[PDB]
């Protein structure tokens, strides 16, 4: 759906701000 | 008056957050997660547009909206950056159907995200080091802070 | 969990506010004063050195320090400048007592603060229009506007 | 007071950051 896309772009750029130790 | 307290512990727990104190660690929390969600949304628009201007609801279809976001954003997984990301559609949603005179999913919304967090993203977040190592890793803007140094 | 609730309601408060739109009343009320208030320490600064630089403070006299700055910054009047010099006062007192290790304080000057709005501002406040009048005057960051466009 | 002085150089400041309709 045109939403589920949104969320595979959410989980992208979530992946490039994830951090960590 | 209860308000008059809520507006006191309102302010100072900003002004403790400039000089890097925190009122609580809840409010140390709340902080790093606006920051977090500022670089998020920042980095969302430059690389897909901003995130309001894709989003598709109506009071009727407001849960699918949500619900089909978010499973996927978790599908493969969960972080601390998706969570972020998380917060952000929130919003967005929030701002979208504010913008489309629809007021009342905001308050919707906003139940459906606690509901979500309480259930299928805390158990994660207490396997991970808790809000606590959030903050460790968000706070002071570090997020913004990496990019600008780069 | 409650907690996960205020999460939520904050960072959904945050970003409808930096769209022009406000969770709530309340909501619109603390952004105006934090706005107005960093506006105050900003001015402030530059004329008397900056608020924190100047207070002392020990848990004996703490209350004695908190009125006798009270009591002079309204002893010729009240009006929405003073009120936010009143909660900027606050906020530098706070700081200055997490600086020395004081932060018993900090719990103790928000209830004095909420008990002097109570008390001493909030008739004022009910005269001259409320709070909603103060996010008319003070909203969009308004007083940092005006110092920017002159 | 010194904190007496410190009370009225905020009524001086709140004053100029006052705003009328």
């Amino acid at each position: 759906s045109t939403m589920g896309q949104v969320g595979r772009q959410l989980a992208i750029i979530g992946d490039d701000i994830n951090r960590r130790y | 008056s209860q308000s008059n307290r809520e507006l006191v512990v309102d302010f100072l727990s900003y002004k403790l957050s400039q000089k890097g104190y925190s009122w609580s660690q809840m409010a140390a929390v709340k902080q790093a997660l606006r920051e977090a969600g500022d670089e998020f949304e920042l980095r969302y628009r430059r690389a897909f547009s901003d995130l309001t201007s894709q989003l598709h609801i109506t009071p009727g279809t407001a849960y699918q909206s949500f619900e089909q976001v978010v499973n996927e954003l978790f599908r493969d997984g969960v972080n601390w950056g998706r969570i972020v990301a998380f917060f952000s559609f929130g919003g967005a949603l929030c701002v979208e159907s504010v913008d489309k005179e629809m007021q009342v999913l905001v308050s919707r919304i906003a139940s459906w995200m606690a509901t979500y967090l309480n259930d299928h993203l805390e158990p994660w977040i207490q396997e991970n080091g808790g809000w606590d190592t959030f903050v460790e890793l968000y706070g002071n803007n570090a997020a913004a802070e990496s990019r600008k140094g780069q």
